Formats: C-alpha cells, sequence, structure tokens
RNA sequence: UAGCUGGUUCUCCCCGAAAUGACUUUAGGGUCAGCCUCAGGCGCUGACUGGGGCCUGUAGAGCACUGAUAGGGCUAGGGGGCCCACCAGCCUACCAAACCCUGUCAAACUCCGAAGGGUCCCAGGUGGAGCCUGGGAGUGAGGGCGCGAGCGAUAACGUCCGCGUCCGAGCGCGGGAACAACCGAGACCGCCAGCUAAGGCCCCCAAGUCUGGGCUAAGUGGUAAAGGAUGUGGCGCCGCGAAGACAGCCAGGAGGUUGGCUUAGAAGCAGCCAUCCUUUAAAGAGUGCGUAAUAGCUCACUGGUCGAGUGGCGCCGCGCCGAAAAUGA
RNA sequence: AGAGCGCAAGGGUAGAAGGGGGCCUGACUGCGAGGCCUGCAAGCCGAGCAGGGGCGAAAGCCGGGCCUAGUGAACCGGUGGU
RNA sequence: UCCCCCGUGCCCAUAGCGGCGUGGAACCACCCGUUCCCAUUCCGAACACGGAAGUGAAACGCGCCAGCGCCGAUGGUACUGGGCGGGCGACCGCCUGGGAGAGUAGGUCGGUGCGGGGG
C-alpha cells in the first residue's frame, strides 16, 4: 500500500490501451524475473497479495525488488444516487501495465524458490503472466 | 556589457559605429542591411594633433566633410560604454546634425 | 567465436526476420553499411560469446571478419531479438562492457543475508588486441551494512577505466521476513 | 430508492476562445492593415515593416508579401516584401 | 384564445436539402446564418493533387521542464549520546536534503517529434462545379456503424463532443434465415438478352457429393473463460545406452549418527541450525510412508540378470474440460 | 531566466515589461487606408494626415500599464457648455 | 599583390567552460591624476578629461586535453491520412505512404560581411 501524494490534480480521465508498454522490460536490478503480460491495471490488493505469496512461502530467504508503482484514481461514484452529478473519487489506486511488462525481480534464492513463488503469484493476479532468467537484457538503460 | 541592444535603439533605421579606448579614437560610418560600413577617421592613426580633447572635436568634423563627398544624411550614434560626454566632435557639427 | 554473415541490400526487416534470419548494420569510424545473419545460430551463439567476448562473423564475400555487436533493438511486443547493430574491430582506445564473475562465500551471506549486485557487464576501455576475458573478482570479507565499489577492482594490466568511478558495483542487504508484516500494522 | 445526500461539484467551466494564431501565411499578398497574426507572448518578434500593437498583433505595414526569418538566441521574426 | 391536436382530396415531369452554430422567463414556440430551388446576370473558380511555401505540439516517445519515483548507495545536517563550560573533541541496527547510479508514472508536464492536417501561390480539374443577386422555402432533439476522448463499472440499443458516413430523404433492389443504416448497388420506363457484386456448388436455392496434400473425433463447426490434461501430428533441445540403457528381478541399501539442538522422548524422518568421511560396485547427516519416539516398508545408489531403444524439457496447429433455468426443441 | 512581472492560469519577456531616478503629463482634438474576427450587435489592432504637446542632443518614442474578466444595447431624467 | 591586430554584422550553442599556450612596439586591457566632464540610493568601482612613470598579470582575438557541452546520421521498431480482414472482452494482422526520440559510430574549443590599423 504505497502511492504518490495528491500531486497537482486528483481526478483524471479513463483510458483505452492498445499496446506499447512504453518500455521497462528487463533485469538490471537483481536476477530472476516475473513478467506481466496483458493490457490492464495492477490492483493494490494484488500488489501486496503478490508480496504475500512471496514472503509467505519463501520466508527468511533473500531480497526482492520493485520497478513499478501503483497510482490511479478509480473515479468511483456513490450507489443508487441515479446517474449524473460529478465525476467520482480516488479509490482503486491501480497502475497502468500492458503486455510484456515484466515488473518483479528476485535475488538471493534458489531457482525453484523463484519458480514456485512466481507460480502462485501469477495464480493471484487479475490476469496472468510469464517468467525468465538473466542473459540477453544486458545493456538497457 | 552594454548589450541591452542599445543598438536596438540604434536598429531604429541607420547606424554609425565608433569606439574610444586608451590613446586612440576609432570613428567609422556604417550602413547596415548587410553590415557594410563606409567611412573612416582616427585620432593618432592619422598623424593628427597630440591632445585627446581638441583632436576628438575636429576629427569628427574631418570625417564628416569626407562623408559629404560620399553622400549621406542622417544616422544614429553607436557605442556601448559612454555616459555620453559630448566630445564636441559630437559628430553633430560633424555633418549629421547629431546634437 | 565464429558466426555466419551476409551482405545486406535494399531489403526490408520483416521478410529477413519472419523467414528465419535477422538484419544488421555494421560500422567503424569510417564505415556504416548494412548486413545480416541467420536466426537460430544467432540466438544460440549469443548465449556463449555475446558482448562478453568478441565475434568473428564470416562473410561469404570472403572476409571472415571479426567485429562486435551492440544495439539489437527488440520488438517490444511478443518480443525477442529484432535488429543487432555492429561495431567493427580496431585497436584504438575502444570501450565496451566486460562480463564478470564474483567468486567466494562471505559473511553477510551464510547468515542469511543476500548480495545485491549492481553490475556484471561494466563500462571500461581496452585495445582489442588485448583479451581481458571476464574479470573474476573479490567477495571474501563482505558484511551487511557496507558497500564495495569504484576503483577497487582488479586490472589485467593495461586496461584503463571509463567511469567516475564511484559507481556502486554491489552491496550486501538484509533479507525479508514475515516480521515485516509486523510493519503491516 | 435509497437515494442519499450526494455531493455538489463546480468543475463545469472553461474559457471561450477566438481563432488565435497565424491569420496570414507567407506567399499571400497583403495590403497594409491586414492583421496577420494574433499571439500572447512575444513568440514572434515583429520585423522589417512589420508592426505590433499592444495585443502583440503583427499586421501588415506595407504592400507585398509575408516572409520569415529565425536565428538562435533572437527568436522568430517576420517581414514583408515592400514593392514600389 | 390556443407556441397545442385530428383532416387537407386529380395527374406527368425536371430538382433537392435540416436535425448544427448566436440567443430567448427560452429549451416541443420563434429572428439571423446554414444547405434546397427558381429566374435574371458571370467564366476554371469547386472538390480533388503534384509541386513548392508557411502554421501545429496529438499518437508515440521522452526525466533535461512541473511533478511522482522502486531500490541500493553514498553523503550534508541535525535528533542525539558521551561530552566541556577556556571551547569543542566525537559518535550515529536513527530521522536523512542533495546527488549518484539500478528503474519508471503523467488528459491540465515537455529536450523531441510522426502519418499528417489546415491553408497559400503555379498547374491540372465542364462538373445537378464555383460567383452575384434577389424570390419563395423548408430546418434549429436526428439516428446506425466504425474509429477517437469523456460522466459510465473497458455496463446499456445510457452517452456529449470529434472525424466519417449510411438511413433519415433509399423500411427502392441483392446478402445477412427472417433484421432503416453489418456488405454489395443511385432504381426513367420495356426486355423469356448475356455480363456481374455481396455471398455461394448437397438441397429447397442458381451453381464442382470438383481435382488435390495434410488436420480434427467432439457434433468442435451451433459459437464462453481464469485455469487444468500419457487427446494427436510436426519441429527442436539434453543425457542414460549394445562397454548393454529403460523397465521388471536377487542384493546391500551401511557406520560414527540416536548429527547438533530442543524435548516428557524427537533416533533420516515434528522441527530449527544444518554439507564430513568411511568398508564401496553401492548407500543420500536420508524420499515418502511408519512408531508414543525406536523398530520397520522404502527409494536415491550399485552390480548383475537382459534385450532394444528410453525418459525429461522448449515449441506451432485442432479437439477436451471449466459449461446449471424456468412453454417444447 | 527556476527571481520577478498587481490578484488565478497559460503564454511570454532581464536585447524588459522587472529595479533606481530627472523632466514632465500622447490616460491628445478632429480622420484614418487596412484587416482579424464575425449571422447581428459587439470586441480589437493599426502605420500614416492637419492641429499642437513631453522628453531624448538627435535618429526618434508616447493616440494609458506585457497580454487575455474588473464589464452591461434600449427606453427615462440630472448636469454644464453650444 | 600571398599578408599581422581591432570597431563590428551575420552562421545558431561544434561558437560556451575549467584548464592548456597568447601577444603588447602598434592595437588593447590598462596604467595613471579627480585639474576638465558630469556621475554615485554610499564609493570617480559607471564616464569623461591628462601623462613623461609603467604593467603584460587579471581582460580579448588568436593556437589546444576535447573531460562537460552542443551537433549526430546508418539500420529497425512505436504508432499512424488510406485501404482489407479475426474478438467472453481488451485487442489484432496484411498491404500504401511514412519515419522519430532512444541505442550508435561519429563531429567540433569557433564558421564568417564591411571598414581601418601592415611583414
Amino acid at each position: 500500500m504505497l502511492m504518490p501524494r495528491r500531486m497537482k490534480y486528483r481526478k483524471q480521465q479513463r483510458g483505452r490501451l492498445k499496446g506499447a508498454t512504453k518500455g521497462g522490460d528487463y533485469v538490471a536490478f537483481g536476477d530472476y524475473g516475473l513478467v506481466a503480460l496483458e493490457p490492464a491495471w495492477i490492483t493494490a490488493q494484488q500488489i501486496e497479495a503478490a508480496r504475500v505469496a512471496m514472503v509467505r512461502h519463501f520466508r527468511r530467504g533473500g531480497k526482492i525488488f520493485i520497478r513499478i508503482f501503483p497510482d490511479k484514481p478509480y473515479t468511483k461514484k456513490p450507489l443508487e444516487v441515479r446517474m449524473g452529478k460529478g465525476k467520482g473519487n480516488v479509490e482503486g489506486y491501480v497502475a497502468v501495465v500492458k503486455p510484456g511488462r515484466v515488473m518483479f525481480e528476485v535475488a538471493g534464492v534458489t531457482e525453484e524458490q523463484a519458480m514456485e513463488a512466481l507460480r502462485i503469484a501469477g495464480h493471484k493476479l487479475p490476469i496472468k503472466t510469464k517468467i525468465v532468467r538473466r542473459d540477453a537484457y544486458d545493456e538497457a538503460q | 556589457k552594454f548589450r541591452v541592444r542599445n543598438r536596438i535603439k540604434r536598429t531604429g533605421r541607420l547606424r554609425l559605429s565608433v569606439f574610444r579606448s586608451l590613446k586612440h579614437i576609432y570613428a567609422q560610418i556604417i550602413d547596415d542591411e548587410k553590415g557594410v560600413t563606409l567611412v573612416s577617421a582616427s585620432s593618432l592613426a592619422l598623424k593628427l594633433k597630440g591632445n585627446k580633447t581638441e583632436v576628438a572635436r575636429q576629427v569628427g568634423r574631418a570625417l564628416a566633410e569626407k562623408a559629404l563627398a560620399l553622400g549621406i544624411k542622417q544616422v544614429a550614434f553607436d557605442r556601448g560604454p559612454y555616459k555620453y560626454h559630448g566630445r564636441v566632435k559630437a559628430l553633430a557639427e560633424g555633418a549629421r546634425e547629431g546634437g | 567465436y565464429r558466426l555466419k554473415a551476409y551482405y545486406r541490400e535494399g531489403e526490408k526487416p520483416s521478410a529477413l526476420r519472419r523467414a528465419g534470419k535477422l538484419p544488421g548494420v555494421m560500422y567503424n569510424r569510417h564505415l556504416n553499411r548494412k548486413v545480416y545473419v541467420d536466426l537460430v545460430e544467432f540466438d544460440k551463439v549469443f548465449r556463449q560469446a555475446s558482448i562478453h567476448h568478441v565475434i568473428v562473423l564470416e562473410l561469404p564475400d570472403g572476409q571472415s571478419l571479426p567485429t562486435l555487436v551492440r544495439q539489437v533493438n527488440l520488438d517490444k511486443r511478443r518480443r525477442r531479438p529484432e535488429h543487432v547493430d555492429f561495431f567493427v574491430l580496431s585497436d584504438e582506445p575502444v570501450e565496451m562492457y566486460v562480463p564478470l564473475r564474483f567468486v567466494g562465500t562471505p559473511a553477510g551471506v551464510r547468515a542469511g543475508g543476500v548480495l545485491q549486485e549492481i553490475h556484471r557487464d561494466i563500462l571500461v576501455k581496452v585495445s582489442p588486441r588485448n583479451i581481458p576475458e571476464f574479470i573474476e573478482v573479490d567477495v571474501s570479507g563482505l558484511e551487511i551494512g557496507d558497500s564495495l565499489h569504484a576503483s577497487d577492482l582488479k586490472l589485467p594490466p593495461g586496461v584503463e577505466l571509463a567511469v567516475s568511478p564511484e559507481e556502486t558495483i554491489a552491496a550486501v542487504v538484509p533479507p525479508e521476513d514475515v516480521e515485516k508484516l509486523a510493519e503491516e500494522a | 430508492a435509497h437515494k442519499k445526500g450526494l455531493g455538489s461539484t463546480r468543475n463545469g467551466r472553461d474559457s471561450q476562445a477566438k481563432r488565435l494564431g497565424v491569420k496570414r501565411y507567407e506567399g499571400q499578398v497583403v495590403r497594409a492593415g491586414n492583421i496577420l497574426v494574433r499571439q500572447r507572448g512575444t513568440r514572434f518578434k515583429p520585423g522589417k515593416n512589420v508592426g505590433m500593437g499592444r495585443d502583440f498583433t503583427l499586421f501588415a505595414l506595407v504592400d507585398g508579401v509575408v516572409e520569415f526569418q529565425d536565428r538562435g538566441r533572437l527568436g522568430r521574426y517576420v517581414h514583408v516584401r515592400p514593392l514600389a
């Protein structure tokens, strides 16, 4: 449960997402990598649910590192009030992640630790994903 | 350090670039559009008289009459460091009407 | 090591690629033309030699010329290799990224702590005549809470530097435990 | 229908704009007095026989045709072919 | 009196639009534009593009702007401890500016910057083009579908703008089984004339049970997923192996060791910390089972017996399940 | 050029518009080719003409302030001048 | 006629920076004296007047490590006026015309118009 802090403005429009990711598809940080893969939003619940699965099964292990950051105003409106007035308020602090967008990396474990952790983690997300190693993403700034 | 385009005031619509330094006066008539000058006259690089105050004066006028054989009318005084001290060359008697 | 090559012409990417090949564009100081190679052996061979080492690609035009790759430009969506660029071999003060191998078992480690490496291929210089393969460096007396880096690395004589160099090479960090859920509160 | 006290906004506003920008292009024969450009800042410094009014308006001073010139640290300048 | 309603009638032809902007005690009333049409008066000008000149800040991208930044790192200061009142020596499993480098988020941010678009001058462009006039008008909720922003919940056949257009005015024709806008085509009338578009040849219904090589085994096709599988073909990676594999058999499958430790006891085996070697062909500080914990079945290991293949991974197609509603299919 | 520029934002500017001061008072009378916009009304800029000022020695600058809200057609009456 | 320094306009950061060399007779920075000029919210530091003393350092133009800076193609994607097709959704793919930034090699401490001081 992290985010920015009421920066500049607080309500911002919806979105349609073809495919580009803007980039950010490599190791650089640590080692073994979990790669997100569909055009959608990353849910905070699923942020720290992935963190759950991780330190949950793998406890007293090594270190895990982040590249991402969940921050989106889920413009939600009150119920049964009949549609119209206003936009809504900043719930569902999701983030914007498309296919091929990687995101999570582990370091200081065994191969299988990564493997299993990434399995259950992928079992949690509002979609699904893939996972790989370290060899051909060298040079990426 | 007298940028300010004091020369924008002089980019009015006619110029005349000069200078004064140590023992020499550097007076020249310049037309612009491309930056094509015209006339020349100096203090000591002319073997004139040997006193800055007097020389200054008539040197302006010297060049002026020379310009009268080359054909001009009105321009603008061009310089960066000045405070403006007349220098009764003040290229005014010096043809220009100056001031 | 040795790989194939072929002179490229005025042909377009997708064709060469989606067939089973991959185009490139070599150059060196006084050079900049276009070339290409085959896919499968490209992929395979790049696991080994790579930017770790030097490539000796054979042109059917005769000259089995040794160069180096660099720039590779992925397809970013359903991705993989999709356009390598080639610098060519010289001997001048040239720069590249040397692979590494940190060896040993230190004190932060074993206790449970974990190393955070910040570099494997590093920004350095040399003359291609030299063969400073892959530098295998020091990890004997390491402790959590401290970092090692900078101009503290070994040099196979001749190899100059190209950084600042206070660039952090690595640092040992305290692991993660479910007692960080005591912070969840 | 369990309709409860909602909130009331204010964000129903904006400005209303004219047709701000380059009125005349170059290659167009102008007739002294034609306003040629509207602008806010001194984005385009007026030039040779191109004048300005308080509203940074670059109208035609002479008879002829618009032209442009730019230098690095000086900005964007505009003139007009004069014709005798 | 009615900004509102029901009726308004014979015929041929040439036309052909609105559903948008300013506004209204105005929102279903109406004045101006807007296009229609008519009649007089002018001539490449209209859409469109090659050329060339000039304006943009959007997709996308970008951290150098304005902001957010994950992490390590190091470094300022202090909070602060010991510290001294002649003043300062000093410290920092801390709070941590900056910066660094690992990395990134932005309709109201922009170092960059598209396809372009708009339009200007020369040239092309005779067309229910273009200019002027005035005469008379209707029209001021449009809507389908695409593609693009939005309140919407990436809900509605809610949806307000944007471009685009069909219907409206073409519920005229051919398809879509039947369905104004999903595709094909401007119908002046006749035609027992052939071409032909959408889609079609098993049929009603017009057209090949055509010719050919694979793939599928559910009726997939008749239309579902997250996810799951010795369903099948084809590519490809790695080793064991004729010194003989795999698989089934005899045989050990050990000892310090009951490892440490805790523990009522914890013997490979509840568990946490945990890497030694030895009789060797071969036994793992032991894989699951087992006891109250031992004991015990065990398998990895290894030799043979034996005879020709075998097991695992990555990949591309089709099928499988995930799949339960209210008249009768 | 991140200060600032009167209040908000954008632009933009120290080649000023900001900051210090001397003299003044074009915060001019009667016209204005010309056009942006634009249904209409409206808003807007404007070099140059005759009058006749202020400063700068002059070349020249000023027909209110760096700009975009501080503004309200008509009917009706007060006011002085002519 | 090949030619040495400066008033000075244009090229847009290769022109800018630390530094590295630089000249001085002439140019210039100055130097020098506040008598002349007029000037400072104070100070002759801003500007004039006058020189014999006298500097080449601080200053400019000019010659350089090219670390920083800026210039930066070649090839490919990202998308897309335009056209033709598949979706539980969200999306996509082929053609036509395009072509970034980024990665990259690479490049420069200045290019130049007039006028006057000259080996």
